[PDB]
RNA sequence: AAGUUUGAAAAGCACUUUGGAAAGAGAGUGAAAUAGAACCUGAAGUCGUGACAAAGACAAUGGAAGUACCUCCAUUUCAACGGCCAGAACCAGCCCUACUGCAUUAUCCUGUCGGGGAUCAAAAUCCGGCGGGCAACGAAGUGCAAGAAUGGGUCUUGGUGAAAUGAGCGGAGUAUUUGUGCUGCGCACGGCGGCCGCACGCACUGGUUUCUUCUCCGUGAUGCUCCAUGUUGGCGAUGGAAAUGGGGUGCCCCCACCCGUCUUGAAACACGGACCAAGGAGUCAAACAGACGCGCAAGGGAGGAGAUAUGCCAGUACUUCUCUCGUACUGAAAGGGAGAUGCAAAAUGCAUCUGUGGUGUGCACACGUCAAAUCCGUUUGAUUUGCCCAACACC
RNA sequence: UCGAACCACCUAGUAGCUGGUUCACAUCGAAGUUUCCCUCAGGAUAGCUGGUGCUAGUAGAAGUAUUGUGCGGUAAAGCAAAUGAUUAGAGGCGACCUAUUCUCAAACUUUAAAUGUGCAAACAAACCGGCCUUAGCCAACUGCAAGGCCGGAAAGAAAAGAAUUAGAGGCACCAAGUGGGCCUUCUUCGGUAAGCGGAGCAGGCGAUGCGGAAUGAACCGCUUAGGGAUAUGUGGCGUCAAAACUUAUGGGCUCAUUCUCGAUACGUGAAAAGGGUUGGUGGAUCCACCGGCCCCGAAAAUGGAUGACGCUUAAGCCCAAUUAGUGAUUGCCCAUUAUUCCUUUGGUAAGGGCGGAAACAAAGGAGAAAGUGUAGCCCUUCCGAUGUAGAUGUGGCCUGGAGGUUAGGACGAAGCUUAUGGCGUGAGCCUAAGAUGGACCGGCCUCUAGUGCAGAUCUUGGUUGGCGUA
C-alpha cells in the first residue's frame, strides 16, 4: 500500500465532449479541435473550448457592448492599420438604446435578424466561424469578446437572504408578504445591511 | 550488471576495469606492498627524527 | 497448504549442499489405472501396453538444510494420494 | 434513558480533510466603514480631485498620439 | 369457484377374448388416441420403475487443485503434413552463484637486565627499565569495496532473425591510454623558531615504460498497424481414429460456523424462515427552484375561440385583437421616478452626443526583448508596453 | 359478541412506532458532533460526502522544520518567603516575643519546565528621491497624516548546518446519509470495586478482509484489480505442522508425590511472612546482611487441559551465534505486504499516425473511422484499483405495447425439456437435439409503461415429512 489520502481531492471536472444534439455544433467542433491540435495558436485553443462548453456558460452580448469595446481600442491604434475582426462565441442581439455605430466585422455563432439588419446598414459585415478559419487561420488581428453573466435572475437569487451583509432575493410569489418581523427595525429586528468580511 | 548498458551509462567503465585488474594482479601486489611498507617506515623515523 | 509445489525426501541426501547437486534432475511418479490406455510407442512396441501410468517433473531449489527438495510437476499437479509412495529421481539431465 | 453528554474525538478529524483555509490578503476587503469620520471625510475630497485628474491624463495621451 | 380450448369433420372405438362389474388384452377411425370426452399445449414440486456410481460412523451443502471412469458436446489433424505430446541446441532479457583490493594495528611483537613466583631444581602466569620492530602462514572477526575483457537456471518471459545497434554482429589495425612503481620544479601540509621534514595532496594534462590493459569505424522506417519462418523422436495412413478443450460422477490432501434483519456488538440460548407455481410495493397531478437539451430575443408565449383545406381527420395546416411574464424601482400612504463629458456653481444652470464614471488585479490580440530546443523552416516558455473581454475588490 | 351489541357507510381514518421493498458492472465514499425546538425512539441548522462547474495552470499553499519576536502558571519546587494548616526543643522572659525545627495544600504561592500557541521571513508588497491635491494635525511649514503621479534600485534574496514538498491557488450552485456509538494509548473526575458512570489528545472497530498470538470486533504485522517468480514482516524450526531428518567444534541456572514445576506480551492467578542449591557485600579467627532458580504459605462443586502428546546431556529459564579462535558481512520456514513479469479496467492521463509512398490477375495475407462512450480508429508510455449508509455513470442487460426499417415460418412460429456446447468480468445472448408442439414471430433506431422477487406471523392454488403413525 501506498500513502494517498486525501488524493481524489486533486481530481478536476471538466468536461471534454459537448452535449449538444447540433450537427452543426459538432461540425464546428470537429474543425476547431483539429486546428487547437495542429497549431501554435491560443486563439484556437480558447475558441475549441468556449465551443465544448455549454449554453449556460456561453452568455450573449450586444451590439452596443461590441461597439464601445472597440471605439476604446481603436481610439489607440495608428491609422494605417485596419480595425480587428470581432469574435464571440455565442449569439449577438441588437440594442434599441444606440442608434449610430460604426463598419464592424463580427464572426459570431448566431445573430439575430435585427441585430445582422442594424451590422449591414452600419456597413459591416456578419461571418460565420467557418469564414474565419478561412479569412484568419490562426487567428491573428481579432478580438475576443464575452457576454455579461452577473446581473441574472438566479445569480441574484443565490444566497440566504436572512443573514448580516446579504441583499439576495428570496424565492417568493407573492412580493407584500415577506415584510415585516426580520425586515423592519420595529419588528423585533432587523437584518443588518452590512458587515466586514 | 548489464554489460551493454554499463559502458552506454559510462564509457569509462574500460579504464577503470582495466585499473581494477591491474591492481588485483598478484605480482603487482606483493611489489606494492613492499615498497609502501618501505616508504611509510622510512618516512615516519624521519618525521619522529 | 499451497499445491502446485511439492516436496520431496530422497535417501541418503541428508544436507543442503547435497540436494544443490540434483537441482534441474527428472522426476517421475509411476501407479497404475483400471484400464489400457495410449502410451509412448503404442504401435512401434506393442510390448510397453499395460495399466502402469507415470508423472513427470523436475528438481527446481533445496528445502530447508536437510536435503529436502522442491518438485515442479509439467503442466497439472501431482495427485494427493501418491503422498507417501515412491518417487523416482533420475540422473540426467547430467553436468559431468 | 441516559445516553452520551458531550465529546469532542472526530471533530479534528473532520476539520482537516477539506483543510482549514487560510485568511483573505490584506489588500482584499479592506473597506473603511465605520473608521473614525473625520478622516474619512477628508479622504473622499482627494479620491474626488484624482478622479478628476485620470480623465484629463487620458484626453492628453489621446492627442498626442493622434499627432504621432 | 368455474374458458365444456377433443377433432377439419363424431368419423365419439363395430367385432373377438378374460372378468360379477369397473376394466384389461387385441382389432378399428383419424394426418395425429403421445387428441378417448369437461379430451390444445402440458412447466415446477413430489413419487414409481430400470440401468449405473459408489459410499462406514466427520449432518449435508460449499472453495481450490488433481486423479479414476464416462461423455447422443465442440474444435483440430491425418503425409517431403499437424493448430497434438515430449527432448536437446542457440539468441535477447532477467535471477542466483564462485573469483577481491584499499586503509588500520602499539594497552601489540621480540631480545636483554632487575624482582617476583613456584619447584625437587626449574621454567611459566605478573611488574619496572633499556635496545630493536611487519604477530603478515589465507596475520586480524575491523572500516570501506567499484572484482564479468569474458558457472549455472528460466513448464517464472519471449524468440529461431519478417529492422539482431552489440566490450557480444561485421570490418580494419595491433597500437592507444587506465592504474602500479620511480622521479622534477613551484604551491599546499607537519615540526621548530626562516630552516628542517615530507607518508607522496593541487598545477605543469611534468617526466620514465619496469609491470598491467586491446583500440578505432559501420547499417532510418520508401515498414501507419496486426498476423505469418527452426531441429530430433512419439501419435496421427479417414477410423467404432488420434489429440486438445468443455460437461458429469466418485475419491484423496488442504480450506470452510445459517441466511435476511435491528444493533456498539450475531454464528448465538435474539426475531422471520416445510416445498413449488402465479401475483406483490417511489406512482399520477399541481406550485416553485437548480443542472442539462432546443427555438426566439428587448422581447417571448399562450389560452379560449374562429375560419376553411374539411364535408379520411379527437390529427395536421391558418388567424386577429387581447391576456400574461419581462424591458424600473421605491414609499405605510398621498406620491415620485435613475446617461456621459466640459464650462461652471443657477432652490428644474448652460453646451455637445462615435460612447467603457474612476482605480487595482485580470483571456486573446498587437509591438518589442530574453532564454532553451531546432530537421534552421520554426517551436516551447517567460517577460515590457497598449487596449483590456468575462470576473473580483475599493470608491 | 358487553367497563357500551350487531350490520353498512365516513374509511385505503392517523401512526415521530414494528415488518417488507425485485438486474449487473464502474468512479467516489461518511456520521453518531454544534445550536434551537413541550425537545430526549423525532426534526430544522452547521460539519463530514457526491454531482455540476467557473476562473489567467504553479497564483492568496502547508495538521512539518529553522531563525527572529510575543503569550502562559500545569509537572516539578517552597514553607528557613505572603495566605491557610502543623510537631518539638532553645534564648530573652507562666504568658508572650526572637531566631530555629518535623510535615503539607483541587478551590496557596516568590521561581518555573517538557509538549504548546500568535506573528514575520521581497513580485497588487517593501526600499530610496521630484511633483499634484486635501474643507486633516501643528503658532507656522514644505514638518507630520492621507490618496495619487514621475524616476531609481532590486545577492528576486549572499555567507554563517541557513528548509522541504507524489507543492496548480481562488470562487460558486444543487443535493444525500448521519445526528443511539464502542475500544485502546497517555492525562484524568465519582466510586471499595466493576466487562461501572463521566471527560481531554490521538489511533482504531463500526464500514475489513489477509498473515500471526490454539480459540476472541478492538492486540501484533500488514492494509486488499486477476495471476506467476524472488525476498521479507509478526511468529516460529521434537511430532501434530512447513522449517536446526532433536544445529554449534556457545556460557550458566533449575527437580517440582493426586487443580499432578516451567514454557500465560495485551490477558485470562497469588500477598504479607518463611526454608534446598548457586552467587555477592562486610566483620571473626566462623558470624550477620541480600540477590537468582526452586519449595511452603495456596480450600469447591460433570471428567480435562503450557492447544494435545510429551519434554529433564530440555523440547524449561537468562544471555549469545550461524556452520565456528579457519581466514572477516545473508542458517532455515510461512502473507491478498515489498521488487519484478504477464493480463484487465479507469484516468486532472502523456505522446505518435491518419494527403493511401511505388509495384504487384488467378491457376506473403488483411486492416487503416479526425475519433466521450462499441466487437473500443491504430500503436507506445506512466499511475491508481478493497469498502456499510449514500451519490453518480454506462453505443450496460432483460419484459408488455407504439412509429419506422429489415428479415423469418407447415421442408414447422410461440411455448416447454437439457452431462447441447460457444461467447461475455457480469446482468445475459446464441447454436445443437427433442424419438416435443402445432401458427405465428426475430434483429436494429426512436417512443411508451400496471417493466425484473428468496423471505413482508405476505395473497391464492397445489404438494409434502410426521405416517400406514395417534
Ligand atoms: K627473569
Ligand atoms: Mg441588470
Ligand atoms: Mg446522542
Ligand atoms: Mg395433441
Ligand atoms: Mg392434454
Ligand atoms: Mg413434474
Ligand atoms: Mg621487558
Ligand atoms: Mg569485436
Ligand atoms: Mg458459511
Ligand atoms: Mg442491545
Ligand atoms: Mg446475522
Ligand atoms: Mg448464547
Ligand atoms: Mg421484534
Ligand atoms: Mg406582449
Ligand atoms: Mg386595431
Ligand atoms: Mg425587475
Ligand atoms: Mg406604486
Ligand atoms: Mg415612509
Ligand atoms: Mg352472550
Ligand atoms: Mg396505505
Ligand atoms: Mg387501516
Ligand atoms: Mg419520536
Ligand atoms: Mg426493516
Ligand atoms: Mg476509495
Ligand atoms: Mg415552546
Ligand atoms: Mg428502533
Ligand atoms: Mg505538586
Ligand atoms: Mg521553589
Ligand atoms: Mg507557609
Ligand atoms: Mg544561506
Ligand atoms: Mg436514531
Ligand atoms: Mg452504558
Ligand atoms: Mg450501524
Ligand atoms: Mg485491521
Ligand atoms: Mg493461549
Ligand atoms: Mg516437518
Ligand atoms: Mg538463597
Ligand atoms: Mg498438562
Ligand atoms: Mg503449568
Ligand atoms: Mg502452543
Ligand atoms: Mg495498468
Ligand atoms: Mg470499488
Ligand atoms: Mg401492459
Ligand atoms: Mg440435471
Ligand atoms: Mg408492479
Ligand atoms: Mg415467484
Amino acid at each position: 500500500g501506498v500513502d494517498l489520502t486525501g488524493i481524489s481531492k486533486k481530481s478536476r471536472v471538466i468536461r471534454h465532449h459537448t452535449y449538444s444534439t447540433n450537427p452543426y455544433i459538432k461540425l464546428l467542433i470537429k474543425l476547431y479541435k483539429f486546428l487547437a491540435k495542429r497549431t501554435s495558436s491560443g486563439f484556437n485553443k480558447v475558441v475549441y473550448q468556449r465551443l465544448i462548453k455549454s449554453r449556460s456558460n456561453r452568455a450573449p452580448i450586444s451590439l452596443s457592448r461590441i461597439a464601445v469595446v472597440m471605439k476604446r481600442k481603436a481610439v489607440f491604434t495608428a491609422k494605417s492599420k485596419a480595425a480587428p475582426i470581432a469574435v464571440v462565441v455565442g449569439d449577438v442581439l441588437d440594442d434599441v438604446r444606440m442608434a449610430r455605430i460604426p463598419a464592424m466585422r463580427v464572426c459570431a455563432l448566431r445573430f439575430s435578424k435585427s441585430a445582422r439588419q442594424s451590422i449591414v446598414a452600419a456597413g459591416g459585415e456578419c461571418l460565420t466561424f467557418d469564414q474565419l478559419a478561412m479569412i484568419a487561420p490562426t487567428g491573428k488581428n481579432t478580438y475576443l469578446l464575452r457576454g455579461r453573466k452577473s446581473g441574472r435572475e438566479s445569480v441574484r437569487h443565490f444566497g440566504a437572504s436572512g443573514v448580516p451583509g446579504s441583499h439576495s432575493k428570496p424565492y417568493a410569489t407573492n412580493r407584500g408578504k415577506e415584510t415585516k418581523r426580520g425586515r423592519r427595525t420595529g419588528r423585533s429586528y432587523k437584518r443588518k445591511a452590512f458587515r466586514h468580511v | 550488471k548489464n554489460r551493454r548498458l554499463r559502458l552506454r551509462l559510462n564509457p569509462y567503465v574500460k579504464r577503470e576495469t582495466a585499473a581494477a585488474k591491474g591492481m588485483r594482479n598478484v605480482a603487482n601486489r606483493d611489489a606494492r606492498r613492499k615498497a609502501k611498507l618501505a616508504r611509510v617506515t622510512k618516512a615516519k623515523k624521519a618525521a619522529t627524527k | 497448504q499451497t499445491k502446485q509445489t511439492a516436496l520431496v525426501r530422497v535417501e541418503n541426501v541428508n544436507t543442503r549442499e547435497d540436494a544443490t547437486w540434483y537441482v534441474g534432475k527428472r522426476v517421475c511418479y509411476v501407479y497404475h489405472g483400471k484400464k489400457v490406455k495410449r502410451c509412448v510407442r503404442w504401435s512401434k512396441a506393442p510390448a510397453r501396453r499395460s495399466t502402469t501410468r507415470a508423472l513427470w517433473g523436475r528438481v527446481t531449489r533445496p528445502h530447508g538444510n536437510a536435503g529436502m527438495m522442491r518438485v515442479k510437476f509439467n503442466g497439472a499437479s501431482v495427485p494427493a494420494s501418491a503422498i507417501g509412495r515412491r518417487i523416482r529421481v533420475y540422473l540426467y539431465p547430467s553436468q559431468i | 434513558a441516559k445516553s452520551k453528554n458531550h465529546t469532542n474525538h472526530n471533530q479534528s478529524s473532520k476539520n482537516h480533510r477539506n483543510g482549514i483555509k487560510g485568511p483573505v490578503p490584506l489588500h482584499l476587503h479592506n473597506s473603511k466603514r465605520g473608521s473614525w469620520l473625520p478622516a474619512l471625510v477628508n479622504a473622499r475630497r482627494v479620491r474626488k480631485h484624482n478622479q478628476k485628474a485620470a480623465l484629463k491624463k487620458r484626453r492628453e495621451r489621446i492627442a498626442a498620439f493622434a499627432a504621432k
